[PDB]
């Protein structure tokens, strides 16, 4: 019994005990409110408790006591209890979901051996994230992305089947439009780019870590991505569209005319830029695999086959019109040109002739 | 119309088939390949038939002739020798063996096989597969009709279900016969009402679902609980639960039924109270012990609360309300405020009773959670006036 | 904080001591009771606890005397009706931690009189119990075992701190002298 | 003679021309990205066979 109870034991220095009392009272308040039926007063006091326990500054110094106290499991059970149900049950009590998601993201960002442990909940977070989008704010997808940030181990170690779940969710978002934007002031445009950009960002965080992409995860996501043509935009898949230049100029023309707070052309170009950037990181890295092993040759041949050359040159040739002296931040944007310049120096490179243009 | 379904339907009593041979004598003989036999669905009371326009449809026994209704069982589709008919008195060798039959339908009059249509529509793909069975000449290769019988006492219950459904249906028709016409001296209605059969069926059905005794051992108690739960589940799925409420409403509309049950005339004033009490007792016996049956009462909370009738059946509706409150916590979210007022007014009209206090206690702190709204509503309804 | 109590007579030592000693210096929050303003979120109503603490231990002695007298009529009509709720109140008060060393004293003796502090009476364990009174006694014994475990934990922590300080000083001495000197 | 199994790569050889079936890089372009033709090659010294 002493052997089993010793992991719970912790020793703290003097002159810091008052803040530990504040932490214990806050955690006792959460523990007592765990059994109470959910309500607006309960969510208000719980939001206040989480906000007060974030600013304690004992969270800054010691994460081992936070890990031994099992606070993360308690907040996770809170999120399970509130989130569980239908989609309208997920939008029921819409607040305080962001508070728990932000708390778990910050706890993951605190230090290692915490991100190892949040990692275990990846699958449950993933299938809760799909219905759990709702309004703008912290989402379980952000927590799942924060579990894999900047870790060579963890990613590449245990990512067996979750990528298939993400690409299947992306394919499901590729067909049909979401009703929540269609209800208020929308042209009923199918295949909404708002649903899918977060999945592409999570995939980008998965494939690229600490400056070099991981080959195995890149190959797996390449295969499950190419197995379904609907995940890519209907310009790439359908013969009605033509590459990215027609789609980009279509987005510009939609942005030019009030009809045919989100700008649809900006969202379209953000989705396409995110897809291009994800394909850019997913290319073989540093060309040292490519010198002797043909798997990188086949992968680079496929990713050359999806995107034709001179389309990116046409994209960078398209002018944004600089207001200078500016204007709206939701237009053509000088922040996605680097995305198109990322798939050029990884799957195309520069010889000498194209350097002129 | 028959369909091809897979899922929860296997446990339910919708999938039942009985083979009736043409020969009455030695009907229980070993099944021979190629011999004519008719397929019956006991709960619906209908026989499979080809007809002309509709295809494989179930039809009544009176309209069913013998050429379309007759089916057989052939191992191979290719036409064998034309002399399978032979009268045997003993059981004989078992031609059909269970677990490895892999037999085919082969309607005998048309000589045209009825495997399945296999439409495969773009429409309704997300949805559970469901194919209408109609005839194909060439047919398919993956029919795989292997025989695995397992009726057991479950089959017994199915027959009773059919019987009681018919009786109750006819009874309701009698209600729908006479409710409109204000009665005078003389015969109210021609076909009359089958009162005693209804009372006897109600008593037998109440006795069929008796809770197991506490004095029995643990293993036997668990076994009886599981068997009762399965029987109640199938009885709910076949649709008796709505049938009970349909019977209750038409009697409940008549209120005092002193001169109001004289709209039926005599023979109904002596049996009204007994019939409504037995129907409430049967309903309370059916709902108790199953979480799904209690959770399905979410829409009927207003139906069970709003009655509170003075004379007919007191404490019978209260038992159903108590069971709904104790078993299913989903009801407690939709309790509202006027229902608490109604339950409290029941205490003042019907006097002090510990069952209403137990109901109010069960309104709060169901399972581990405690609902604060019901607590404060009961507290504000329990006024400082000490009455 | 010492593992074993201060040992007299030198080698002859290692008496276990009595559990439930307030020497432990753990870290638990206060209760925060509130007065019963009886207004008609908010905290629990306040009652004077010392009168209850006396009334419980007192009526406990009265009840154990009544149980030892073997009267034909119980206090509540049955022996379990007179024994269960007072034991429940005593267990709740012991869990909440109000009972002092003197208050835990003679409660622990009412549990068992024969072994306890020293250089007839009938204990509650020895008398026949109707059952469902035994559960509260088991809960009390579990509480005492938890107190013993907590005392063990505090003693282990204190010894750990002093030993690690001594070994830190020893390591500083080892690296300071020798090594640096660089005899080479 | 070895029995074929699921998930096993096989080799096809033409009977008349004694050539091996394979995929080719340059193809007629309808759905141009996902469009590679299939044809014979003389020597089975490649991965496409």
């Amino acid at each position: 019994e002493l052997l089993r109870a010793l992991p719970r034991a912790y020793t703290i220095s003097p002159s810091s005990v008052e803040d530990t009392m504040s932490l214990l009272e806050c955690l006792g308040q959460i523990r007592s409110l765990l059994i109470v039926q959910m309500g607006p007063q309960e969510e208000n006091l719980m939001i206040q408790s989480i906000g007060n326990i974030m600013n304690n500054k004992v969270f800054y110094q010691h994460p081992n006591l936070m890990r031994a106290l099992g606070m993360h499991e308690t907040v996770m059970e809170v999120m399970v209890n509130v989130l569980g149900g239908g989609e309208t049950k997920e939008i029921r009590f819409p607040k305080m979901v962001t508070s728990c998601c932000r708390f778990l993201c910050y706890f993951c960002r605190i230090s290692r051996q915490n991100q190892r442990s949040m990692f275990d909940h990846l699958s449950y977070l993933l299938e809760n994230s799909g219905i759990g989008l709702g309004m703008q704010g912290s989402t379980p997808l952000d927590v799942a992305a924060a579990s894999v940030i900047d870790n060579n181990e963890l990613a590449l170690a245990l990512q067996e089947q979750d990528l298939e779940k993400v690409v299947s969710y992306l394919a499901g978002c590729g067909l049909q439009s979401c009703p929540m934007l269609l209800a208020k002031g929308y042209p009923d445009i199918g295949w909404n780019p708002c649903g899918g950009e977060r999945y592409l960002d999570f995939l980008r965080f998965a494939v690229f870590v600490n400056g070099e992409s991981v080959e195995e995860n890149a190959n797996v996501v390449v295969r499950l991505l190419i197995r379904k043509p609907e995940c890519f935009g209907p310009a790439l898949r359908g013969e009605g569209g033509s590459g990215l230049l027609a789609a980009i100029e279509e987005a510009i023309r939609i942005s030019e005319d009030p009809a045919r707070r989100v700008h649809l052309g900006h969202a379209i170009m953000s989705f396409y830029a995110a897809l291009i950037d994800l394909l850019g990181r997913c290319a073989p890295e540093m060309h040292l695999i490519q010198a002797g092993k043909g798997e990188a040759l086949r992968i680079r041949a496929i990713l050359r086959s999806l995107v034709p050359l001179d389309d990116l040159v046409g994209i960078i040739s398209l002018p944004l019109q600089i207001p200078t002296l500016x204007x709206x931040x939701x237009x053509x944007x000088x922040x996605x040109x680097x995305x198109x310049x990322x798939x050029x120096x990884x799957x195309x490179x520069x010889x000498x002739x194209x350097x002129x243009x | 119309l028959v369909y091809y379904e897979g899922g929860a339907v296997c446990t339910h009593a919708r999938s039942l088939w009985r083979l009736e041979p043409l020969r009455i004598s030695w009907s229980g003989s070993h099944l021979r390949w190629g011999q004519p036999l008719r397929i019956r669905h006991v709960t619906t009371g209908r026989y499979l038939a080809l007809t002309e326009d509709q295809g494989l449809v179930v039809v009544d026994a009176c309209k069913a002739h013998t050429k379309a209704t007759s089916f057989c069982f052939r191992v191979s589709k290719e036409k064998l020798d034309t002399a399978p008919k032979r009268d045997v008195e003993g059981m004989g060798p078992p031609e059909i063996k269970y677990g490895e039959s892999l037999c085919f339908v082969q309607h005998v009059a048309s000589g045209l096989w009825l495997t399945y249509a296999a439409p495969d529509p773009k429409a309704l793909r997300l949805g559970v597969l469901k194919k209408k069975a109609i005839l194909h000449q060439e047919g398919h290769m993956d029919d795989a009709l292997f025989l695995t019988r397992c009726q057991q006492e479950e089959s017994q219950a199915a027959r009773m279900i059919h019987s009681t459904a018919g009786l109750y249906n006819q009874f309701i028709k009698g209600l729908d016969s006479f409710s409109g016409k204000p009665r005078g001296s003389g015969p109210p209605a021609g076909p009359a009402l089958p009162i005693e059969a209804v009372i006897l069926s109600l008593q037998d059905l109440i006795g069929y679902f008796e809770p197991p005794s506490e004095e029995l051992q643990h293993e036997e108690k668990q076994s009886k609980l599981r068997s009762l739960r399965n029987r109640q589940s199938l009885f709910q799925e076949e649709g008796m639960l709505s049938l009970v409420l349909n019977c209750i409403d038409r009697l409940n509309v008549y209120t005092t039924a002193a001169h109001f049950a004289e709209y039926a005339g005599e023979e109904a004033a002596e049996s009204w109270k007994e019939i409504v009490n037995l129907l409430y007792e049967l309903l309370a016996s059916l709902i108790r012990g199953n979480r799904a049956n209690c959770a399905l009462f979410s829409t009927n909370l207003d139906w069970v609360v709003s009655k509170l009738d003075r004379l007919e059946a007191s404490s019978g509706i209260l038992e159903v309300l108590y069971c709904v409150l104790i078993e299913s916590p989903e009801v407690l979210n939709i309790i509202q405020e006027n229902h608490i007022k109604s339950i409290i007014s029941l205490l003042d009209k019907h006097g002090r009773n510990h069952k209403v206090l137990d109901v109010l206690c069960s309104l709060c702190v169901c399972n581990g959670v405690a609902v604060r709204s019901n607590q404060d509503l009961i507290t504000e309804n329990l006024l400082p006036g000490r009455e | 904080i010492t593992l074993f109590p201060p040992g007299r007579k030198g080698g002859n030592a290692r008496r276990h001591g009595l559990p439930g000693v307030g020497v432990t210096t753990s870290l638990r929050p206060p209760h925060h009771f509130s007065p019963p303003c009886f207004v008609a979120a908010r905290l629990s109503p306040a009652i004077p606890l010392e009168a209850l603490r006396d009334k419980a231990l007192r009526m406990l002695g009265e009840a154990v005397r009544d149980g030892g007298q073997h009267a034909r009529d119980p206090v509540g009509g049955s022996v379990e009706f007179q024994f269960v709720p007072v034991l429940k109140l005593v267990s709740t008060l012991l869990v909440m931690g109000i009972f002092g060393d003197e208050d835990v004293k003679q409660i622990l003796k009412m549990i068992e009189p024969e072994v306890f502090t020293e250089e007839l009476e009938e204990g509650l364990l020895q008398m026949k119990l109707p059952e469902s009174v035994k559960l509260q006694m088991c809960n009390l014994l579990e509480y005492f075992c938890d107190q013993e475990l907590q005392h063990r934990v505090e003693s282990l922590a204190a010894f750990a701190e002093r030993y690690v300080d001594k070994l830190q000083a020893n390591q500083r001495s080892r690296y300071a002298l020798l090594m640096r000197a660089f005899t080479m | 003679h070895r029995t074929l199994l699921y998930g096993h790569a096989i080799l096809l050889r033409h009977a008349h021309s004694r050539m091996y079936l394979s995929c080719l890089t340059t193809s007629r372009s309808m759905t141009d990205k996902l469009a590679f033709d299939v044809g014979l090659q003389e020597d089975a010294t490649g991965e496409a066979c």
